[PDB]
RNA sequence: UCUGUUCUCAGUUCGGAUCGCAGUCUGCAACUCGACUGCGUGAAGCUGGAAUCGCUAGUAAUCGCGGAUCAGCAUGCCGCG
RNA sequence: GGGGCGGUCGCCUCCUAAAAGGUAACGGAGGCGCCCAAAGGUUCCCUCAGAAUGGUUGGAAAUCAUUCGCAGAGUGUAAAG
RNA sequence: UGGUGGCGAUAGCGAAGAGGUCACACCCGUUCCCAUACCGAACACGGAAGUUAAGCUCUUCAGCGCCGAUGGUAGUCGGGGGUUUCCCCCUGUGAGAGUAGGACGCCGCCAA
RNA sequence: GGUCCGGUAGUUCAGUUGGUUAGAAUGCCUGCCUGUCACGCAGGAGGUCGCGGGUUCGAGUCCCGUCCGGACCGCCA
């Protein structure tokens, strides 16, 4: 199955992104870096 | 190893020759005899100049893929002339002249 | 024997290739090279009109090398061509490697061009 | 009986009828053949009982030639029922025949006893039918 | 090596002058000797391609490439995606070491020996060995070997056509 | 090559026993051929020397 | 059986079946359809389900040796230790 | 094509569809309520399915080598483009 | 003769035949740049032993493929009839599979 | 006439869902047991899945149609 999840980061709390995913295919807390706005960068984006 | 086919390394010279498919004890002793091997010696342990003299005499001497051949077409032989025995020998029923009736079960 | 395919054969697909993606228009034209076996040849082309602005080739008859073919060759006539598109300055240019790989004497000849001053 | 062995849809359009045949509008392997001078249809009850009348008076004389096939199917509702809510099921198969289409031709076989036994056969279909000949 | 001077020296001038070619580089050549593996395994013992890899590296001159099967069929349960059989080319004056080998000493050393396949080419120069034994040169650790699978074996040339080639396999020293 | 993949090959020595030499390269460094083309019986050109053969289908009682 | 040498637990030097080759004997005669022998070969079998048999000491268990049948034909039978 | 019962109710592909688009019927055929951290983005490089012939374990097909081969093969999935 | 563009293959596919001092291409060997999910054929690397065999470039051809109006017809816009699921007459309009034949290349610009 | 079920060893039922394995009693066969038979005790073979077509690396077990039977409905004037 894919289920929903919204993308986090450790260089500033708030964070926006959606996206989807497979449990079976990656059960392990998923990292991605995207172009936060409000820090204004780009930064590393880890999931709630 | 010894005329296209293995031999065990730690056995008895006599014994362990005789594994070739045309030689048994009695053709392996007095082969033996004749190269002057001792008749009782681990493979492991012998010399290049006697095992390449015991080359010569057994391949002077019809071994395993000649023998085959040669059995085969024997008994190609009996078989196409249309005897009694080859016919024997076609079915898979006892040649050398046995009571069917019993026993028979060496063959089939 | 082995159907063995041309080498220029295959290396004409593949110009043909990079080639879909850009070429050289006015005031924006084309670099080009050969890598033949025994000389390399560079050329400046305008696609629109269909014809050549200037060249250069390691048979030019002037500056010659004994290596006529090699990477000494590549970045002499490299900027030679600069100097052949400086008369009737360009200054920008467009490259496109002959399908080849940028590695080797087109480096060279690429290097030669940018140090000469012609801005890719 | 004609069965088309395989078909990519068992119901589709009944379709119309306009103008001479496309093709096959002389004879071309027989002596001799028959040709229909107007449209309609042909169906599998049509060309057997033809073929027997055919075949089974002229007996050893020759051979017959057959240019048809009901590749066509016919839908049916089925008997007693309100129109409407579905196409019916299939349960026959129809030639087109145009026109200036020779039907059947024979070969190998004198004139006369040809022509008679067209002229019986050509009572088995439901068509004005004319003789007609190779060039 | 030894052979390819001689394949320069001798063979070359022979043929041509045999077949008269009138430009003496169409003469026929050999272009690559290429092994191929094959391990029932779809997959029957997983270990079995893990072994057959790290003999036949030992048997060439270097390592092979895994084949990577190419549509799934279900008569031998082997699904797309499970790995059989093993690959390795060899040209140059590898391919030369290599047949020196064979020649030399792996076919007289077969269990039982008479002259190889009377018309395995196929047809346009050609030619496959199908060897049942691993015991193509004496001094491998034969005694590890388990399974008795030998090699498929294809040599190719440059010939257009058959009899060239016949001709020329002979004084390369093959026997038929 | 890439280097270290393949095996360690080298210039090879190759001794049969009828003392037959042979220039080859090989991963291993001496090998000993106990019978090579200059003496296996088809090999020999057809059966020179090395050979034990006689084949008759023979009839014959008087003695 | 006793003594001594080798073998070192395997389908093995156990087992020897069945096979091709070459012989010996008898008998007019050994293909159907003998026995024996020299080679080559070497099979199944690694203690046998449910069941079942003989045996009260010179017995059972083993080991051989003769003998009637008779040219040859014995793992049978009779008898002996 | 009276109700009841049966069937259907949203979305996507084609035909019906009358060479723009649009166009109904309880008309004719299928599918969707997902999947993919790569099956995305980009740079770089090639080329198919099937067939014939040789090749063992291995045949009709496993894995190889040659030749033919404008697309028959593929394009996550249902049709069309 | 090489390079590089536009044009519908009238340019293709085949069958034959010519060339190479120069140009090109095969070739020579991986020493270091780079590479072979195995490899110097391929990638690149640096030469120049010999070869026009192939590629490439030229001469020839209607076997295949390709292009192709003329008059016919079938269809059909618009009118008019008929015994009208379908036929026929008039103003046009105009099918394609068939032949008349065209073609086995035409235009460039930089280096000989 | 419609809707829904099913169809497997010689007989009766699982599996039929688990797409990637055909099973359990009875029957039958051999042997033992008994004076013989029957019980009983050892062992053993079988179907390759109603029929036809299709998806899939693979159909018994997925989707279609055909035959077979069985359950339900076939009502208002």
């Amino acid at each position: 199955m894919r289920v929903n999840i919204t993308l986090a980061c450790t260089e500033c709390g708030e964070r926006n992104y959606i996206s989807k995913k497979n449990k079976r295919n990656n059960p392990d807390r998923v990292e991605f870096k995207k172009y936060c706005p409000r820090d204004k960068k780009s930064t590393l984006h880890r999931e709630t | 190893r010894i005329a296209g086919v293995d031999i065990p390394r730690d056995k008895r010279v006599v014994i362990s020759l005789t594994y070739i498919f045309g030689i048994g004890r009695t053709t392996a002793q007095q082969v033996l005899k004749e190269a002057g091997v001792s008749e009782d010696t681990r493979v492991r342990d012998l010399t290049e100049e006697e095992l390449g003299k015991i080359r010569d005499i057994i391949d002077k001497l019809k071994v395993e893929g000649d023998l085959r051949r040669e059995v085969s077409l024997n008994i190609k032989r009996l078989i196409e002339i249309g005897s009694y025995r080859g016919i024997r020998h076609r079915r898979g029923l006892p040649v050398r002249g046995q009571n069917s009736k019993n026993n028979a079960r060496t063959r089939k | 024997m082995i159907t063995k395919t041309s080498k220029n054969a295959a290396r004409l697909k593949r110009h043909a290739r990079v080639r879909a993606k850009l070429s050289g228009t006015a005031e924006r034209p084309r670099l080009n090279v050969f890598r033949s076996n025994k000389h390399i040849y560079a050329q400046i082309i305008d696609d629109v009109n269909g014809v050549t602005l200037a060249s250069a080739s390691t048979l030019d008859k002037d500056l010659n090398v004994e290596s006529t073919g090699d990477t000494s060759a590549a970045t002499k006539v490299g900027e030679l061509v600069a100097k052949r598109a400086a008369e009737k300055g360009i200054s920008d240019v467009v490259f496109d490697r002959g399908g080849y790989l940028y590695h080797g004497r087109v480096k060279a000849l690429a290097d030669a061009a940018r140090e000469a001053g012609l801005k890719f | 009986m004609l069965l088309p062995k395989r078909v990519k849809y068992r119901r589709e359009h009944r379709g119309k009828m306009r103008g001479r045949a496309k093709g096959g509008t002389e004879v071309h392997f027989g002596e001799f053949g028959i040709q229909a001078l107007e449209a309609s249809w042909i169906t599998n009850r049509q060309i057997e009982a033809a073929r027997i009348a055919m075949t089974r008076y002229m007996k050893r004389g020759g051979k017959v030639w057959i240019k048809i096939f009901p590749s066509k199917p016919y839908t049916a509702k089925p008997l007693e029922v309100r129109m409407g809510s579905g196409k019916g099921a299939p349960e026959g198969w129809v030639a087109v025949v145009k026109p200036g289409k020779v039907l059947f031709e024979i070969s190998g076989v004198s004139e006369e006893v040809a022509r008679e036994a067209l002229r019986l056969a050509s009572h088995k279909l439901p068509i004005k039918t004319k003789f007609v000949k190779r060039e | 090596n030894r052979l390819k001077e001689k394949y320069n020296k001798e063979i070359a001038p022979a043929l041509m002058t045999k077949f008269n070619y009138d430009s003496v580089m169409q003469v026929p050549k050999i272009e690559k000797i290429v092994i191929n593996m094959g391990v029932g395994d779809a997959v029957q013992n997983a270990k079995a391609i893990d072994s057959a890899v790290e003999e036949l590296t030992f048997i060439a001159g270097q390592k092979p490439v895994v084949t990577r099967a190419k549509k799934s069929i279900a008569g031998f349960r082997l699904r797309e995606g499970m790995p059989i059989g093993a690959k390795v080319t060899l040209r140059g004056e590898r391919m030369y070491d290599f047949l020196d080998k064979l020649i030399s000493v792996s076919l007289p050393r077969v269990r039982d020996f008479r002259g190889v396949s009377k018309k395995s080419f196929d047809g346009r120069g050609n030619y496959t060995l199908g060897i049942k034994e691993q015991l193509i040169f004496p001094e491998i650790d034969y005694d590890k070997v388990t399974k008795v699978r030998g090699m498929d074996i294809v040599i190719v040339t440059t010939a257009n056509t058959d009899e060239e080639a016949r001709e020329l396999l002979t004084q390369v020293g093959m026997p038929f | 090559m890439k280097a270290g993949i393949h095996p360690n090959f080298k210039k090879a020595t190759v001794k049969c026993a009828c003392g037959n030499e042979f220039e080859t390269g090989s991963v291993k460094e001496e090998v000993r051929v106990e019978i090579c083309s200059e003496c296996h019986p088809f090999y020999t050109g057809r059966q020179k020397f090395a050979s034990a053969d006689g084949r008759v289908d023979r009839f014959n009682k008087k003695y």
